[PDB]
């Protein structure tokens, strides 16, 4: 129920781009990782991903190193991943896209997986596309089926690759209602976006990142008034 | 072993190696056409029974072009899950490397079945239909078998007319230990009574002694206890990679039992046994590919990779066959040698992915 | 597609080329040419054994050097050996020479110094000589039209323009 | 012009790499095929052979696979939307061909006469009709050979069957033990201890020759490839004049790929950068073999020494400038009327 | 000069994507294509570029067609473009980018390539990066580089491709004033992007397009209390 990160550290071309990142996400929180752009804050969100080899840190789920393992072994710890990109099974309907990762779990029966079908098409309101393949849904249900197959995977925690990238303001709130829904599932969601307004609008906790190290966090209040935070990220004047 | 994600790319891959596969035939075809072309004309070969000669020597495509297709066609579909960041989210929710890689060969086990399953029944007697189709049209009414010769140990035979199973004008030359002939049979017509044996009727022997006496005797019949069966006669003049798996073990068991180099003949089984071993093989260095070097590069980059790798494979094949018996070494291990190869390299490209 | 349909035209074009080509160097190949008037076969320390229709050894003609010629079926010899067989298993005569001429009838013709010796020790006719001498095998009669010398065990004759054959020693001249 | 300078840059970057590929290939292949049938020197006075098939796929591929990876990249979009256009492409590429053209031209009429000559000399001074295993006929057809090994010429165990009479001679079979081949306005055969049997299997009167050695029949312009090109331009002969007319496309034929290739380069970011790859081979495959079989029907008399190769070039460049006015108003007009109809 | 597009149509794979939509840009005023993501806008922008070929409507600079007309004629026309992904060329100094855009102007001298060169580097604060290769520039200076690039070839209007796409708040402020820059300049600027609070606080007039057609248009105030706006992109509680 902690997954957490301690002294992270890339580089790329004999040049370091993340030199010290730490943050920490808890069960029943939702914390964002945000700052300048390219600053340091993606690849770190990738680390703690395994999309990335990290170079020095260690990356902790319950005081459980999962640095040196694979992204399919990270998952089987507890961690899921949303990335940006559409990553819905295109060619497979919605049903087959959920019992399809309820298949990946072999302790469970078959009326189990069935049983957890239903639980989750029923959950985020997807039942009458079930039939539906990925292909053909719009950007506000695939997301929803794509939230639902990686909860078929049972995580404890999930990482949102920018959910609020290009999304229209009347749908700005749908998805912070989302991600309400997972922190008040038990999940702990750490999001890294470019919108700060929005993440800062939805997280509870919130880590910067600037010129490759971090330079604040606490609420999103606290991290609003950071002096550096302001002569690096925001500026003097933020509306939040 | 029925998984959602193992038959999703599955389909994915048979879709695309059968695209592949059509638009691969599709241009040998039309290269057959204009070598038909070259030599129209000829008695009743008018353009049909040309188009009908290409469409027959599909099957035979089919199996030369299979490894090579389903190299393509898994680099394609794989990368096409790939780009889409479907392989990407399977990981992320738990499908390990090592699980595609198990779909990937559970899809290449039908390929499998089919590949061999035409270098059995279909390849085989659709070519010989195809050339057998081709000299008759080509020659109104002149070719089944006129003019065959065979070797049986020291006897050298040559056959006149060939039926299903009568033999007609049956000559017959037998030489001894120091390279002399010793004896000579002539029949009008040789049947084939049982297992390895045949039976001339009113066959004419001579027999060479001391080189002053030269006897020949006018016998009713004559039974002729040869390992020459009519099936291995009838397959003399096919070239061997076209003659079935089957047909290739006779004849190799033939070629043993008659004192015979039956080198080429178990190279060409062996190359029929390991044809399935290729395509595997193939997959997995596509896989080893998708997850390599060609992980975030375009279709196009992916499939002229294909083609290059697919191209050095045949060199190597076309390499590895002569050398191997040439320098005195197994056939099934000059057949089986290129597919190792590529084996190693998918291995090794995999080695730290997987 | 107006793209593919002209991809396809180029294929053809293509294909027609490189077959165009490979029988083109085909003819270059496949130029057979008959032939000139000249020996067919040829071979040196030869020992030719002639069968009659009934399977017994007729003849033996050891050359030194033979050519087979096919458009009149004449054989030429150098310093050919003829070994005459009565029966096949008796050497009756052996004639030797250093050019024959064998031809499609088997007629043998023997020129630069002949020798013809009688391996009957008893028969009182030993040995014959003379320049030129035609022999047919299987009649066994021999013509001569020039100097003949005969060498008895006790009579020894020198004529010319003989007649004769080895079937029954009948010799017959004037 | 800074731009077009950049384009050659690039361009002529990749070029060389190409090339380092493509003369790496051929310096494998031809090195396996000598050492199969010193070796060196060969090679090295075969290689103006590899560079004169070479340059031009060389020059070809090269601006393609650039040119591919500006349009990718998105340059060429970017110098589109600033006011660059096809002039400047066309200017660095004719540029580039001109350089390759001179190098073609001087490996075309010099270096490869002379290496071709050099060979000549060296080849004057220094130093496969029946195969093994099955019933082989010769190019008569009137005999049958059987022939057991062939390993250097050393251990045969041939058999020769001859069933059909040829004017007067008598149908026949042989079997010796070893014997060779050679080729001289004919092909013959000899034998080496053995014995030949005249005759019929019906009959009995036969006529064994046992021979020690005996032989047999089988069956039965100039260099045009390497001669000084001055001396061949007013020697009169259909063969040479194809010779000269081959030289003389290649050199000839370098732009005109160019000016080819420059159009069929355009790729959208979602196609590759190899996305024209299949189009441009196939493209040249037929140029280049509809371009030599015209030579061998030069050369055989078939089609006059007048005419010779300039259809297949005047066909190459009537495409160049077909695909190069594809993007001009007037055919973009004709697609929007058809469009919009 | 006066920009415009009329009842505007595209179709992929027969779908229609855009179906109904009309605008215009006029020499002096800064004009902002939004709504909601991916339904129409984009392609109608990039139909107005170039790079995506009309079905239907017409296109005129100046009473003149240039709907036909490729990249490069409608460049000539007066038309510029700046895409959202980093177009600099990167083998190539600040000083022969910009020199490399104005050799192809034949009716200027020597002389006068020169002058116009060192004027447009004074004016965009990037004299001391001059000699510098473009693959070694920063976000904003390379958007300054290539932004006076674009001014080389003199044109009439401005298409700018998401110029507030990941920005940092920081930086916001900046390409505010240089849009507002080129728009004093005597240029007309197409904004499209999908960050609604910067591009209505820039443009002058916006047009919104939804479901393929033009739904929407005038000043900031007006599409922001426009009802149908407020229920398919904005959401009632929509905070500029
Ligand atoms: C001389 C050339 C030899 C090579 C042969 C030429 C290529 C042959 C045809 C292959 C190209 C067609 O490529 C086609 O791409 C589409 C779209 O990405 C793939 O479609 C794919 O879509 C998505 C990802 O993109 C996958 O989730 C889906 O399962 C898959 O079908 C097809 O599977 C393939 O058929
Ligand atoms: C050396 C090998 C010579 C043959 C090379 C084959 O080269 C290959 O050509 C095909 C067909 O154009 C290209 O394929 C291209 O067209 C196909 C069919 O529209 C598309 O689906 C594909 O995505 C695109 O890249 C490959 O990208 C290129 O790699
Ligand atoms: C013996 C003769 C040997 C010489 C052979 C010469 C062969 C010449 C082949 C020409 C190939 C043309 O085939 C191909 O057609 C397509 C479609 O029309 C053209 O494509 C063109 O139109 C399309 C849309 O219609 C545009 O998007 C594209 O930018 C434009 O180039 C290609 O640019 C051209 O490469
Ligand atoms: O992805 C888009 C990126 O494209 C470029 O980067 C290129 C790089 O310049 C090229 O070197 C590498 O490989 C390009 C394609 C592979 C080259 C050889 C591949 C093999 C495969 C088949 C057999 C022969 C060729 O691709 C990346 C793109 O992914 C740009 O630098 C970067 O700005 C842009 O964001
Ligand atoms: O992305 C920018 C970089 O691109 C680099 O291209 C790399 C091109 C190399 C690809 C090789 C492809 C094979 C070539 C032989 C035939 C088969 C395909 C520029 O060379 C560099 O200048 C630049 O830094
Ligand atoms: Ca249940
Ligand atoms: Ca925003
Ligand atoms: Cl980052
Ligand atoms: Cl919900
Ligand atoms: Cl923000
Ligand atoms: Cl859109």
């Amino acid at each position: 129920a902690i997954l957490k990160a301690q002294h992270l550290a890339k580089s790329y071309k004999k040049r370091k781009v993340v030199s010290d990142v730490s943050l920490q996400v808890e069960s029943g929180q939702i914390v964002g990782l945000l700052g300048p752009n390219g600053a340091g804050k993606t690849t770190s969100f990738y680390m703690i991903v395994g999309l990335v080899a990290r170079d020095e840190g260690t990356i902790t789920i319950d005081d459980n190193d999962i640095s040196i393992l694979p992204m399919h072994s990270r998952s089987r710890m507890g961690i899921g991943y949303l990335p940006q990109e559409a990553s819905i099974f295109r060619k497979l309907s919605v049903e087959d896209n959920i019992m399809a990762v309820l298949q990946t779990r072999e302790e469970l029966t078959h009326e189990e997986r069935q049983d957890k079908l239903e639980d989750l098409l029923e959950e985020f309101h997807i039942q009458h596309i079930r039939k539906s393949a990925g292909m053909a849904l719009s950007g506000g249900e695939r997301r929803r089926v794509e939230i639902a197959r990686a909860l078929a995977a049972n995580p404890q925690f999930i990482l949102l690759d920018q959910p609020f990238a290009g999304v229209d303001p009347i749908s700005v709130i749908d998805i912070k209602k989302i991600i309400e829904h997972l922190r008040d599932r038990g999940l702990g969601v750490l999001i890294t976006d470019h919108n700060v307004r929005e993440t800062l609008d939805v997280c509870e906790k919130a880590y910067i990142v600037s010129q490759g190290r971090l330079i604040a966090e606490g609420t999103p209040q606290d991290v609003l008034n950071n002096e550096q935070v302001k002569q690096v990220y925001l500026g003097e004047q933020f509306r939040l | 072993m029925f998984k959602i994600l193992d038959w999703y790319i599955g389909r994915t891959i048979v879709a695309t190696t059968a695209l592949v596969l059509v638009t691969f035939v599709g241009l040998s075809g039309i290269i057959k056409y204009v070598e038909q072309l070259r030599k129209v004309g000829e008695g009743s070969y008018d353009l049909l029974q040309a188009l009908l000669f290409v469409v027959l020597s599909i099957p035979r495509d089919v199996e030369m072009f299979f490894p090579m297709a389903a190299l393509l066609g898994a680099l394609i579909g794989l990368g096409a899950l790939a780009s889409s960041s479907e392989l990407v989210v399977m990981q992320a929710a738990g499908f390990s490397k090592l699980d595609i890689g198990l779909s990937v060969l559970k899809t290449a086990i039908p390929l499998m079945i089919i590949v061999t399953l035409l270098g059995e029944w279909g390849a085989p007697q659709a070519q010989k239909m195809a050339r057998d189709m081709r000299a008759f049209a080509t020659s109104g009414g002149a070719i089944v078998r006129t003019g065959v010769w065979a070797r049986d140990a020291n006897d050298f035979i040559f056959i006149a007319k060939v039926e299903n199973e009568h033999l007609y004008g049956l000559n017959l030359w037998r030489f001894d230990e120091n390279k002399k002939l010793s004896t000579v049979i002539f029949s009008e017509q040789v049947d084939y009574v049982a297992n390895n044996e045949w039976l001339m009727k009113d066959a004419v022997l001579t027999r060479l002694v001391n080189d002053i006496e030269i006897s020949k005797e006018s016998l009713p019949e004559y039974r002729w206890r040869t390992s020459l069966a009519p099936d291995k006669l009838a397959v003399v003049t096919v070239k061997p990679e076209e003659l079935s798996l089957t047909g290739l073990s006779d004849y190799v068991h033939y070629l043993k039992a008659s004192e015979q180099d039956s080198s080429r003949y178990e190279l060409a089984l062996w190359r029929k046994v390991t044809q399935p071993i290729s395509i595997a093989v193939m997959m997995l260095m596509a896989l080893s590919f998708i997850f390599g070097p060609l992980r975030s590069v375009t279709m196009g980059a992916r499939i002229l990779s294909g083609v290059i790798a697919g191209f050095s494979f045949y060199i190597s094949s076309e390499f590895f066959g002569p050398l191997s018996l040439v320098y005195g070494l197994p056939p099934l291990f000059g057949a089986l040698a290129p597919s190792l190869v590529f084996l190693a390299i998918a291995l090794g490209l995999l080695g730290r992915k997987l | 597609s107006l793209s593919r349909i002209v991809y396809v035209l180029l294929l053809f074009i293509a294909s027609w080329s490189l077959y165009y080509l490979l029988g083109q160097e085909q003819d270059s190949k496949i130029q057979v040419a008959p032939n000139l008037e000249l020996p067919m076969f040829s071979g040196e320390n030869l020992e030719n054994i002639s069968y009659d229709e009934q399977g017994i050894r007729n003849y033996v003609i050891t050359s030194i050097h033979l050519d087979h010629y096919a458009k009149s079926g004449n054989t030429l010899f150098k310093a050919p050996i003829l070994k005459v067989y009565r029966e096949g298993t008796l050497q009756e005569w052996e004639i030797t020479a250093r050019r024959g001429i064998l031809s499609k009838d088997q007629v043998l013709t023997l020129y630069d110094d002949v020798l013809a010796k009688n391996l009957l020790p008893d028969s009182g006719f030993d040995t014959l000589t003379t320049s030129e001498m035609s022999i047919q095998l299987k009649s066994r009669d021999f013509w001569a039209d020039k100097p003949v010398e005969l060498r008895g065990p006790q009579f020894e004759t020198h004529g010319q323009a003989m007649k004769g054959n080895f079937a029954d020693h009948s010799a017959e001249l004037y | 012009m800074i731009i077009v300078r950049y384009l050659i840059r690039e361009t002529i970057k990749s070029q060389f790499a190409i090339f380092f590929v493509l003369f790496l290939v051929f310096l494998s292949q031809k090195f396996i095929r000598v050492l199969a049938d010193m070796i060196l020197s060969i090679v090295g006075l075969n290689m103006p052979a590899m560079g004169l098939l070479m340059l031009p796929l060389s020059l070809y591929i090269g601006i393609l696979l650039t040119f591919g990876r500006l349009y990718a990249e998105s340059e060429i979009t970017v110098m589109n939307a600033t006011g660059i256009g096809n002039k400047f492409l066309i200017r660095a590429a004719l540029y580039l061909a001109l350089i390759t053209a001179s190098v073609a031209a001087f490996n075309a009429l010099w270096l490869a006469p002379w290496s071709q000559d050099k060979e000549a000399h060296l080849m004057e001074q220094f130093a496969d009709l029946l195969q093994k295993g099955h019933f082989q006929r010769s190019p008569d057809g009137s005999s049958v050979v059987f022939i057991d090994n062939i390993e250097n010429r050393k251990l045969y165990n041939v058999f020769v069957a001859q069933l059909a009479p040829r004017d007067s001679i008598l149908p026949s079979v042989m079997f010796s033990h070893s014997g060779d081949v050679k080729e001289d306005g004919r092909q013959i055969i000899t034998l080496y201890d053995g014995t030949r049997y005249e005759g019929v299997p019906t009959r009995v009167d036969y006529m064994i020759t046992n021979f020690d050695s005996y032989d047999g029949l089988i069956g039965q312009e100039r260099d045009w490839e390497a001669l000084p090109t001055l001396s061949l331009l007013n020697n009169a002969d259909r063969r040479a004049q194809a010779e000269l007319q081959w030289r003389i496309s290649l050199v000839v034929c370098i732009p005109l790929l160019t000016m080819l290739v420059v159009p069929l380069s355009a790729v959208n970011p979602r196609q590759g950068r190899f996305a024209k790859m299949g189009p441009a081979i196939l493209i040249y495959l037929t140029y280049f073999l509809a371009l030599s079989a015209t030579k061998s029907a030069i050369e055989d008399g078939s089609l006059p020494v007048i005419i010779g190769l300039w259809p297949i070039n005047a066909a190459l460049l009537l495409a160049a400038l077909m695909v190069n006015t594809l993007d001009s108003i007037p055919v973009r007009r004709f697609k929007d009327r058809w469009k919009q109809r």
